[PDB]
């Protein structure tokens, strides 16, 4: 059965990004804004029966649910054209005002309030489909409601439902400037613990590379976080791309995740895309450039004095290529050993061979979009949690998590992230190291 | 002896020692190819199509043979990709038979899992036709030709006494007639040791991914 | 399905076996005596003997090529393969 | 002679297959299996026979 | 007579139990021969043979041996056409059960 994918849109950014993705994926299957098909949507061979449903009357409705906690933003999600793509019951309107104020408190403790009021339509979505590969959800952990309400999720989720893919699209707030939310290093290191603790493969999302991608290589001297979503969804959007051509190999999430996570605990993988513009290229080209440190969507510290491994090594190539310069473009690499694996359990660089949509406009032979387990993501954890530390030094702002009782109470929840963020760490740095076997 | 399968080398025997000392052996070769194409059309396809230097060699000899070997086995291409056969039939068991669909693949062994495991012996074909058919109306082969729909079949291939489903589950993708007349029933053999090869190797992935 | 002998004796058996049964039940207005109840064994000894001869017949071969419509009717003898939940045979349950 | 060593010949080689089939068996039981057959013992029989007592010696 | 002391000879070999008042001993000897008794009406079919040799062959193909198989059809075949001091006809029914018998036991 064709396991379908249901989308969680988290919080003003996380829902925004949602958007931006589904819209995309219109773009690609080439329907209309209605979901209704298309004279040139439905005779190719991309399956749209993996994001959206088809209904009755052709109608590939998303699965895809809205959530939120002030419907100010759903009202704007209304008002575009696409709201004919989606269903009413796939809408929830918030019935909550000023969302949770950016608090993970408060977004989880709402979270709470609405168990049921989400679980319904959750179960509803569910069982209209016959099989589910798993979950993805659109969130920032910057917002604190989205972070709050969505560790409430995942926590309700994994324990009713635990046999899914569960996999979040963790907005990371900029390290580029402080936010008037001085508390927001704690809620997202509170996410950032219920995904160690709940998500399975972390695709990260750092919003200071993806300014500095939009200064540069879209060239605006102030990006806006429309612009900026916009590029991040179609860069996303090019992931699931394998997962739409059903001709050269199962290519199935479960699987894909599972060829490169070791433990569950390290279930981290950077970003990585070419073409990025506002020409002509080989294979060689594509990895050679991917290689370059100029194309990453996730940025590290100021760390050069400790060695990181490139855990596992992966690239999904759309476009019209030929075996001959993929056999040779690995071995190349290889030998120019621009990479490097675990001592004890070396691996190697696996290709992803796909074709474009013919309903997708094509300006460029090959398009390269790479996934990494890597160790540099644990200095922006370190940046975060030294952003954590001496905030917990200063322990400063906790009346917003004393407004909500339950870390009111105890503030020994913030302890416990810490604790387990540090201990993932550990666990990276160990990696670093043969001796990984022991620990 | 006259055959409809075999009928490439079948009742049209070249003769060595009956060639004129200005006949030459490539001559003689595309006249036998152009010749067994006529006949061919005429009888397995089924289809009647008119086919319209003095010394004693000439070279206006060697220009018609020429000329009528490029018509009449361009014509012969055309009818039998148009009709009867089509490349599809490559490409599809491209897809299908060499394991291009995935999904389609995937959920046949998602549901041979419950089959496979119980002994060979207390197998049954009747159950896994339906199985089958429902795995493509299921899938996106059902989007495909359904001549090449009609060309697949499941069938219950002997390979172990009394072992595991798994080892004796095959599909045959019967092709017959002038339709396929090619591979002679010894590339479909190689066909389906690759097919159980391969079948083996998705197994054990599945099995890895399930752990 | 005439054309094939042993299905069609088969078919003429069970219709036989139908006969029999109704003209059993037919001997007894109520229940059945304890002469009916005999006979009533007997018969479902020959229905459960013809029902494994059908179902074999039917199993004649399930592995190579046999024709479709043989198949589709097994098929409908086994919306849920009760002849399998059956062991093969029907009238196998006790008296 | 001849005939006698390749019918042996033969049938070791159809032991040692069966035996990395399935079951298999040895000379002196395949002699006697050869013999019982020979005589108009069913041969569907004799094998659920050797296959209970191959059964029951396991075990 | 004989065929029971054959059985009784083949069941002392096999069990590896030469003792023949043991109750075990004579139950097999009573299956035995109640099994020979029962399957007087199920004879051998040479096509039926013929059929399960053509399937151990397409076996063999698939465990990529092919000498192997050419060697069993080759002996089967010298078999079939050879001669014995009890059996001088060849591809008689004594061969085609034999056969059966071996194809069973395999």
């Amino acid at each position: 059965m064709p396991r379908e994918i249901i989308t969680l849109q988290l919080g003003q950014c996380g829902n925004q990004i949602g958007f931006e993705f589904w819209k995309q994926l219109c773009a690609e299957h080439g329907i209309s804004p209605e979901g209704i098909v298309e004279e040139f949507a439905t005779e190719g061979t991309d399956r749209k029966d993996v994001f959206f449903y088809q209904a009755d009357d052709e109608h590939y409705i998303p699965r895809a649910v809205l959530l939120d906690l002030e419907p100010r933003v759903i009202h704007s999600i209304l008002n575009s054209p696409y709201a004919k793509l989606y269903n009413p019951e796939n809408i929830y309107l918030s019935e909550h005002g000023g969302g949770a104020g950016n608090n993970w408190a408060s977004g989880f403790s709402q979270g709470e309030k609405i168990h049921e009021d989400i679980f319904d339509i959750i179960d509803r979505e569910a069982d209209g489909s016959d099989s589910l590969e798993g979950f993805v959800l659109c969130h920032s952990i910057a917002g604190g409601t989205g972070s709050g309400l969505g560790s409430y999720l995942l926590e309700r989720l994994n324990d009713r439902y635990p046999k899914k893919l569960v996999q979040t699209y963790s907005v990371f707030p900029n390290q580029d400037e402080m936010s008037d939310v001085v508390v927001q290093p704690y809620n997202s290191l509170l996410t950032l613990k219920r995904l160690t603790q709940n998500a399975d493969c972390v695709v990260v999302l750092d919003n200071t590379a993806l300014n500095r991608i939009a200064t540069d290589r879209l060239h605006i001297q102030n990006p806006s976080f429309s612009q900026i979503n916009q590029l991040v969804s179609t860069i996303m959007s090019a992931s699931t791309t394998t997962l739409r051509y059903p001709g050269y190999m199962n290519n199935d999430l479960i699987g894909l995740i599972a060829s490169l996570i070791p433990t569950p605990r390290l279930h981290f993988l950077m970003t990585g895309y070419t073409p990025l513009t506002t020409r002509k290229t080989t294979v060689l080209d594509v990895m050679r450039r991917l290689l370059q440190p100029k194309n990453v969507m996730v940025s590290t510290g100021r760390d050069r004095q400790t060695n990181h491994c490139y855990i596992a090594i992966l690239n999904i190539i759309q476009g019209e290529v030929d075996p001959t310069q993929v056999h040779k473009s690995l071995q190349r690499i290889r030998e120019r050993k621009l990479a490097n694996f675990i001592p004890w359990g070396p691996a190697s660089i696996q290709v992803a061979l796909s074709r474009k949509s013919p309903y997708l406009p094509s300006a460029h032979r090959v398009s390269g979009l790479m996934m990494a387990n890597h160790t540099s993501i644990s200095s922006l954890f370190e940046s975060s949690c030294q952003q954590y530390d001496k905030l917990r030094k200063r322990e400063a702002f906790l009346e917003q998590f004393r407004k909500e009782d339950i870390f009111k109470e105890n503030f020994d929840e913030l302890d416990r992230s810490r604790e387990v963020v540090q201990e993932l760490i550990d666990e990276y740095h160990a990696a670093t190291r043969p001796d990984y076997i022991s620990w | 002896a006259v055959k409809a399968d075999r009928l490439w080398h079948d009742k049209y025997a070249l003769r060595k020692p009956m060639i004129p000392s200005f006949m030459t052996m490539d001559q003689c070769r595309k006249v036998l190819l152009i010749g067994k194409s006529i006949n061919f059309l005429h009888q397995v396809c089924h289809d009647q199509t008119p086919t319209t230097l003095f010394t004693d060699l000439e070279n206006a000899f060697q220009g018609k043979i020429d000329a009528a070997y490029f018509e009449t086995s361009k014509y012969l291409l055309d009818v039998l990709n148009k009709k009867y056969s089509l490349l599809d039939h490559m490409q599809a068991m491209r897809r299908y038979l060499l394991l291009g669909q995935g999904d389609f693949i995937r959920h046949l062994m998602d549901l041979l899992k419950p089959e496979l495991v119980r002994p060979a012996t207390t197998l049954y074909q009747h159950n896994l036709t339906g199985i089958l058919e429902t795995a493509v109306r299921a899938t996106n082969a059902q989007f495909d030709s359904p001549e090449i729909l009609k060309r697949l079949d499941v069938r219950l291939l002997e390979v172990s006494p009394g072992d595991t489903g798994w080892d004796v589950f095959s599909l045959d993708y019967h092709v017959d007639g002038p339709i396929a007349t090619v591979f002679t029933r010894e590339c479909m053999s190689h066909y389906l040791r690759a097919f159980n090869f391969l079948w083996r190797a998705k197994r054990v992935e599945y099995i890895l991914t399930d752990i | 399905f005439i054309l094939l002998k042993p299905v069609f004796h088969c078919l003429n058996e069970i219709l036989d076996l139908c006969h029999s049964f109704c003209s059993l039940v037919s001997q007894n207005l109520g229940p059945l005596d304890e002469r009916g109840a005999a006979q009533l064994s007997i018969l479902v000894k020959g229905f459960s003997r013809q029902s494994s001869l059908l179902f074999k017949i039917l199993s004649s071969v399930r592995n190579h090529q046999i024709n479709s419509d043989l198949a589709q009717l097994l098929l409908r003898l086994d919306y849920n393969k009760y002849y399998t939940q059956a062991g093969g045979t029907l009238g196998s349950f006790g008296m | 002679a001849a005939n006698l060593n390749a019918v042996r010949e033969t049938m070791d080689v159809l032991l040692e297959i069966s035996r990395i089939l399935n079951t298999g068996l040895d000379m002196e039981t395949l002699s006697i299996c050869v013999r019982l057959c020979e005589q108009g013992i069913n041969p569907e029989a004799l094998s659920s026979v050797i296959k209970e007592l191959r059964k029951a010696t396991e075990a | 007579p004989q065929q029971e002391r054959d059985v009784r000879e083949l069941i002392r070999l096999v069990s590896g139990v030469q003792d023949e008042a043991d109750p075990n001993f004579q139950l097999a000897l009573h299956f035995a021969w109640s099994n020979f008794r029962f399957h007087r009406f199920l004879d051998v079919n040479s096509h039926k043979v013929e059929k399960t040799i053509e399937g151990i062959y397409e076996k063999f193909i698939i465990h990529s041996d092919l000498s192997k198989a050419a060697s069993w059809k080759r002996l089967t075949d010298e078999f079939l056409n050879a001669s014995l001091p009890s059996i001088k006809e060849i591809k008689t029914d004594a061969h085609y059960s034999i056969l059966s018998l071996l194809l069973c036991l395999s």
